[PDB]
């Protein structure tokens, strides 16, 4: 009676959704063909026979990643009406995957969607999984994240948007696919959680010691988090969140919506061992500058609203044990307005393990939304990654000759612009 | 006195090759008079890509063009020339001394 | 789907089209007579980019094969993977070469013209989604620059929305196998930054040393050179019909690279290049196939990279690899060459890795610089046209066609902008 | 509910704790494994699981040392985040272990003791295993002194220096690594002892009667004394001592602190026979002239404040009577304005035997500490062994080219030459 | 860690590197090939010091062969362990050695200066730590003396902050197999002082009444003479990449040792030395591997240690002992002979114990003293220079190469202070 569906725009939206749905299959004892030998119906419509087919629309404008699906172990699970293809990518343009070619599938991507929210009588929130890279990924959602808030508008539409990273990136013209999505989205996006390619590879060298990760690791990592945040709806717990619930807690304003994720405890298989991950020692491992997956130095900022999802075995005493020791903390410091910023949801499943992770079976884990403030100097990086590259009218070309203006350039960056005037906004201290 | 740290990581790191010839054939006999006074550091533009930006002695002055002088809070980071590597090497160190040569700015 | 057309003009074209179809075919499996051999079903899951499925399960090539004398066509067909092709697009002319721009494009480029794109149109209804159109040519001859000139200005007039990429063989500095390819050149150079996506500008006298110094081999035949070339060409397109981790296309390979309208000149580069017995010395790690691409030795392009900047940067790997070494290494090259880099371009490392090797190998990269570099080859060119047209030496056989001197002016007066871009757009700061 | 956490600076204060944690596990049954078949919480913050691992951080900048622990027989004990290496070492140069290597991981460091103090509510002391002769092990201690008093301050401070002898010694800069040592951590060290290399070579062939001794045997006896200085917290006794109560009764000024250990009865495997080894009898062995493992007359000076530390089947009785001996002895002065100065505790445990080592298998044993008069003769010595290599200036040019004035070097020296009067500053009568 | 590059330059210094890579590899247990057949996991524990691995689990050295003509490289090549090499290491030029050293740096140094240090900067760049530079040349010739006196003056142009160690075989007194090595060391002495560390003043007259007394041979060839340096040679380096109880390495093996920043000449010694059949009288105790050391007939340095004094000796000690046995010897040996030593250097023997011997002893001793006692090797070359000089006879050769007159005043006065400093600091007293 509570159900949330699922979209998987892009390429990095689709490969991390086939390190969610292998993950729910191993929760409720699914099989890839749907056979399974009660509160699984957030994510499964059932049929009469013994089949579980997923709530899951994979657009894609490229054929390419989609025949992975089509092909793999999970080639049984998902309705082949689903899977929707086209000729001809994007290709890292946002004016091809927002006016000339994503103008195609649209009117096959939002009906798929009207005939996913007729099996739902309690119809709960949306998760599009994309990235911020191509504009494929941060150039369709732009257009869908328009469409589904003209279907409903009063329902609750959570992100999961790959961010790029301050160190490496495999794009060109990556600062002009994010500017872009940023203003088209603002006005009609929920909350959109920030996930860096970077952090991934030092909690997989430092915490982990695997010296080769492959983007099968990268995404079993983020794997987890998806998992947490609708760990709510899925089982029974203690003090249970559900998706209308986080827009409140973590959303101050309607512009400073996007929290960064925190995963503990990340251990090897052999460092299982000579230490015991209490509860108050694992949430001071949430709140080091080492184990954050945005890369930020969170001492350089505040924090306006966390909030701490803890799961598995987990006494609330000691949860308040735990959080009483580091409000009074030196280095820890929140805003002066908010007096006190934590929203804990405490539930009831260990942190299930998939066979082939690298990540060790602990009794108990958090996964910690916080909202920073510091985040914000990485928002001015990419105006400076925009301003250098926009004096000379860089790349440009392939814009304008697919259906995008030069006036809506300077526009959205004053628009960013507007949204960097917005976190120095919070660091004052309205006094008196 | 660290002439040669800073003389090796001109031509091989921030000014190589055969594009800033020009370039980076002017800061020699603008040092020449110089380098009696005892260190000399370099402002690099990212720690990330390191380019060369503007050269410093160590009294901190400006004699080929940032900012005239520096103070210790707009500082990132504190790096040292990895000789071995020809890389560049983070500190803990937030003061100056000998080990520091190669330090970045903010914004 | 994403279909692509594999056009082929000149002497020089013509015998890499004999081993292009070589080092494809061997990847898909495909025998001399025209069916399939291979063991994994990954080759015949895209095996219709280039092919068509003919009756008794047979896969021919969408190759359309252009002269103007049938010798070398005839070469070709005589020859191994000949009988492979479609006969009916064996499309050749009677005059001969004529070592004449003049003659290829005013004289016998005007009869041949409309009897090849009838057998293009016969190519592309058979295709439901045209990517575009790889064309094998060189700037050196007259055949491979007449009529390699002039599909460009006659398939794009019928696909104005492909992308249209030449193969070009590029003349060297210090040896010359051609009087008039100071002017085959400029007289190309004119049409190729008209109506062309990129070009991948191929030397021959770096060709020669890398077959010397790094295979260290000691008589370089044409069939190891052009087994070098071609082994470069396949992947590019091999993300385009395999599948990787990190997927690029002909169009992630346009955006990405190609930052001004008429700035898409490539020079592409290769590793593992071993030896026969050196193979037993170095370690087959991403971060050695990455420290032997980034030297100046492997870049087939006859010009220095330490000379000029470079403004986007490909790399294009293949084998199965992880993403942590690409990603630091693709780091750790752009610390120690960052003042061959330009400022005004942040992040400038394009990155692609497919998940299929070549047969017999465990990894392989494919290099796809842009640099300033090549300001001195146009350098080099342009000022062989100017000694040459002072004295006004070899204009009687143009001019004898019908060709006017101020055409030849209008063409030097199209590279007098190109030399200066290279020259502007690398001292230009912010 | 009372924790001593212990940290191995050098290579010979580590290769002296590959021996002391042999001990310990001997001592409570512990395997290498950190299995066994509420004593032992004073070093082994123990896991919910079998395994009790160590409160030790072993840091050395050279990478040699600490291989052999990470392939040992105690490999799998230690926590392997503990065990902290680096590339090049100090190599016998201060400013190699205080300018250049030492800023490198301290902060792997410090951050490694800051997760081991949170798991100690009733954080007790430090003991810093450290010798004079490196660079390392007298570089990085005086950088590490200073950093630990600014997180703690008041908390005790134990250390254990391998003094250089008087006239065998393996390095040629080590009159120069101990006057720079002294200098740093005199103002913040709690009580130094000072143990001799070559008075143990001494007890080996005497007391013992071996000709071969290794350093496997040369750390034995430094093992004994550094486990009964801590045998009071680890069992329970008729008379009991802290480790916060030896920095009372021991340092009378807080420039002297620095006392010599000595450990009795030390017999060999034949001559466990012969002899009765009484309460009265080994205290006389005790202050021998012979008998004190640092080469110096002790009938050159006097005692300003001993220590008596038993342990095994001990009388309280004979306690009393065999010190009633002593005070009415010849030889033995103390000073003045002393009036007695004795500290005895007495433990129940017998000194356990160690597996292939040569020590005969006694019912009791006593560790004596003594903060005695007439060492600063052998301080006078570590002056005119660096005067006359400051005269000639040798050995400074490797010193000044890693980050060290030269105008530290005689201001240090009149620090040393300022300890050097407070020894007969004690020693006179100041009468009426 | 810790890696060591071993540059070898001139004919002596590529034929001791023919036999320094067969004692390596037999410590490590390594075949002709490059594989591993050893019986201790010891071994390849720190490997990496002197090796990169390569595919298949074979380990190739890391060294630099230079020459100027391909004379004596053709000789390492084609005798034994000479295809373990790298062969792109084998640096070599055309124009013969020369006997010259205005040759082997003004003629044919300035040619092949890059080819070496761009094979220098790639071996380096396969190094995580790197430790110091290990150089194989010697004084006498115009190769291992022009070239080999290059590289120090254009590595730590690259390297400041690293440790150059040499290993020089030095002139003899009464034998002189080159009329002009009186003016080849002063002309190197001159390019040690300023940028090395440490140089093994190594001679070859005491070399062979070691060889005729103590070990009591009969015909002494270079492969027995070679055969004797290299165990010291090796012998340095063991506390590095083997685990002790009282550790060294390079830079313990610099601030112990080095008292002036130009007084670095050190000369090596070993033990036991024995006889072949002479081997049943003599006790195997540590009493007595230090009684044959500290006599005057082990030095292979020819100069008498009695005639001046020591300032800081060191003696590796190795195998299996005890350190009483060890310091109890070091304490006697300074007593008996305490008027051979300085005043103001008190405490004067920094001392190493390792735990493996060599494959087939029980224990070794390698002995590295430091002496006053080489002021009449210095009295003896500067004269020989001087009888040289009045004349200036060979001096229309080296001029004829573009030298100046006054750049032989000025290596002569450079070696002035350094004859007098030998003398200076023997009787200072305080
Ligand atoms: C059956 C047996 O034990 O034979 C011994 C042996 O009899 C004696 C006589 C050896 C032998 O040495 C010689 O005969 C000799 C000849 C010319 C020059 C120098 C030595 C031996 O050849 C040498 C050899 O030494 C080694 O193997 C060391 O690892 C040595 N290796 C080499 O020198 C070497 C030789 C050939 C090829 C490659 C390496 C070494 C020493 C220091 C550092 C590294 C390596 C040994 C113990 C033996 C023999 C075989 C007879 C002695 O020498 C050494 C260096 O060990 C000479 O006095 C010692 C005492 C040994 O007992
Ligand atoms: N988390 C995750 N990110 C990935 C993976 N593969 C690629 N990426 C990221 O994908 C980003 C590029 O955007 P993509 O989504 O792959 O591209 P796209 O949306 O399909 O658009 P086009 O490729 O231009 O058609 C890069 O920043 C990569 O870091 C993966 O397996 N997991
Ligand atoms: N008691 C004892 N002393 C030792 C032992 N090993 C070495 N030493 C002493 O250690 C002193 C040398 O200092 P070290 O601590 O080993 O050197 P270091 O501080 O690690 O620094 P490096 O010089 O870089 O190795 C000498 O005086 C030795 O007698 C040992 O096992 N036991
Ligand atoms: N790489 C390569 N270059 C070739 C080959 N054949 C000819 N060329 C080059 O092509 C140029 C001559 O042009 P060519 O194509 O034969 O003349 P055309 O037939 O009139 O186009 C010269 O620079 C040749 O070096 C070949 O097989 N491989
Ligand atoms: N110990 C030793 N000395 C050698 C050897 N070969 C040559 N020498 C010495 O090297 C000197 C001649 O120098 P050489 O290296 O051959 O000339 P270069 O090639 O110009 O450097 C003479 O003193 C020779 O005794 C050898 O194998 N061993
Ligand atoms: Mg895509
Ligand atoms: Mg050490």
């Amino acid at each position: 009676m509570r159900e949330c569906i699922s979209i998987h725009v892009g390429q990095a939206g689709v490969q991390i959704g086939n390190a969610c749905w292998e993950l729910y299959c191993l929760e409720h004892g699914i099989q890839p063909d749907g056979q399974m030998p009660d509160s699984f119906n957030t994510f499964f419509s059932e049929t009469g026979a013994g089949k579980h087919v997923p709530r899951a629309v994979f657009v894609d404008l490229e054929p390419t990643v989609i025949d992975e699906v089509r092909t793999g172990t999970y080639r049984q699970l998902f309705h082949p009406e689903q899977l929707i293809t086209g000729k001809e990518d994007a290709a890292n343009n946002y004016a091809r995957g927002h006016y000339t070619i994503g103008k195609e599938i649209i009117d096959l991507v939002l009906d798929r969607i009207r005939k996913l929210a007729d099996q739902c009588t309690g119809l709960q929130g949306f998760l599009v999984f994309h990235s911020f890279g191509g504009g494929t990924g941060s150039g369709f959602t732009s257009l869908l994240m328009e469409r589904l808030s003209v279907d409903y508008g009063k329902k609750s539409k959570l992100e999961f948007s790959i961010y790029p990273a301050p160190q490496v990136s495999t794009a060109v013209v990556e600062p002009y696919n994010s500017i872009l999505t940023t203003h088209t989205t603002l006005e009609h996006s929920d909350c959109a959680f920030m996930v860096d390619n970077e952090a991934i590879y030092d909690i997989c060298r430092r915490n982990l010691d695997i010296e080769r990760p492959t983007y099968t690791n990268l995404n079993r990592l983020i794997s987890q988090i998806v998992s947490s945040i609708t760990a709510s709806l899925r089982f029974d717990g203690a003090l249970n969140v559900d998706l209308t619930e986080f827009q409140t807690n973590l959303v101050p304003y309607p512009r400073i919506h996007f929290p960064l994720a925190t995963y503990a405890p990340v251990i090897s298989a052999e460092k299982a061992y000579h230490e015991q991950l209490s509860v108050a020692e694992i949430t001071n491992a949430c709140f080091e500058p080492a184990n954050q997956m945005v890369k930020c130095d969170p001492r350089h900022g505040k924090y306006m609203a966390c909030c701490l999802l803890y799961r598995g075995d987990v006494v609330p005493k000691d949860v308040n044990a735990a959080i009483a020791t580091i409000k009074t903390k030196r280095s820890i410091q929140f805003v002066d307005w908010c007096p006190t910023g934590f929203k804990v949801g405490i539930n009831y499943q260990p942190p299930t393990v998939v066979p082939g992770g690298d990540l060790a079976k602990v009794q108990r884990a958090v996964c910690m939304l916080s909202n920073t403030t510091a985040i914000a100097e990485a928002w001015a990086r990419l105006d400076h990654k925009f301003d250098l590259m926009y004096a000379k009218r860089a790349f440009v070309h392939w814009y304008v000759g697919e259906g995008m203006e030069e006036g809506e350039f300077s526009e959205a960056r004053e628009d960013m612009a507007a949204l960097e005037k917005d976190y120095e906004e919070v660091g004052v201290d309205s006094v008196e | 006195t660290n002439k040669l740290l800073i003389k090796n990581a001109l031509i091989h790191l921030t000014l190589a090759g055969e594009v800033n010839k020009k370039e980076r054939e002017d800061v020699f006999e603008a040092m020449k008079e110089y380098e009696d006074t005892n260190q000399m550091i370099i402002l690099v533009r990212e720690v990330n890509v390191p380019a060369f930006r503007a050269l410093y002695v160590v009294v901190v002055k400006k004699i080929i063009g940032g900012p005239k002088f520096l103070t210790e809070d707009v500082v990132d980071v504190f790096c040292r020339y990895d000789s071995g590597g020809k890389k560049l090497s983070k500190l803990s160190s937030r003061t100056f001394g000998v080990t520091t040569d190669v330090v970045v700015l903010k914004s | 789907m994403r279909e692509i057309v594999h056009i082929q003009a000149g002497q020089c074209g013509n015998q890499i089209g004999a081993k292009f179809w070589e080092v494809i075919s061997d990847e898909h499996g495909i025998d001399p007579t025209g069916t399939y051999h291979g063991d994994s079903d990954l080759q015949l899951d895209r095996i219709s980019v280039y092919y068509n499925e003919a009756t008794g399960g047979k896969y021919v090539p969408r190759a359309i094969l252009v002269d103007l004398e049938p010798g070398t066509m005839d070469s070709v067909r005589s020859g191994p993977f000949g009988q492979i092709f479609r006969p009916d697009n064996f499309v050749f002319g009677q005059s001969g070469a004529g070592n004449n721009w003049a003659k290829g494009h005013y004289t016998e480029g005007a009869e041949l013209v409309d009897s090849v794109l009838d057998v293009v149109r016969k190519e592309a209804e058979s295709c439901d989604c045209l990517q575009g159109f790889q064309l094998t040519h060189s700037l050196g001859g007259g055949t491979g620059s007449g009529m390699g000139t002039l599909l460009i200005s006659k398939i794009r007039e019928e696909y104005p929305d492909r992308i249209m990429n030449t193969f070009s063989v590029v003349p060297s500095p210090k040896v010359s196998d051609t009087v008039v390819e100071p002017y085959n050149a400029t007289l190309s150079v004119h049409q190729l930054v008209e109506n062309t996506d990129e070009t991948y500008c191929i030397d021959n006298e770096a060709l020669y040393d890398i077959c010397f110094r790094t295979l260290k081999l000691t008589t370089p035949t044409y069939g190891d050179l052009n087994h070098l070339v071609s082994a470069t060409m396949s992947g590019v397109t091999t993300c385009l019909r395999f599948p990787g981790q990190l997927n690029a296309d002909l169009r992630k390979l346009a955006v990405n690279m190609v930052p001004f309208p008429r700035l898409h000149f490539f020079m592409p580069g290769f590793a593992p290049l071993t030896s026969r017995g050196s193979q037993q010395y170095r370690a087959l790690t991403v971060p050695e196939l990455t420290q032997q691409v980034f030297d100046a030795k492997n870049m087939m392009a006859a010009c220095d990279p330490r000379h000029g900047r470079y403004l986007t940067v490909a790399a294009v790997f293949r084998g199965r690899m992880s993403m942590k070494e690409v990603d630091e290494q693709m780091l750790n090259v752009q610390n120690k060459n960052s003042s061959y880099f330009v400022e005004w371009i942040p992040n400038n490392v394009k990155t692609a890795v497919c998940d299929i090797p070549p047969r017999g190998l465990k990894m392989a990269v494919t290099f796809i610089g842009n640099s300033t570099a090549i300001q001195e080859l146009f350098k080099r060119i342009s000022e062989q046209f100017t000694a040459m047209f002072r004295r006004k030496a070899f204009l009687h056989w143009y001019t004898g066609e019908g060709m006017d001197e101020m055409e030849f002016t209008e063409a030097e007066s199209n590279m007098n902008d190109l030399v200066s871009e290279y020259q502007q757009y690398q001292d230009a700061t912010a």
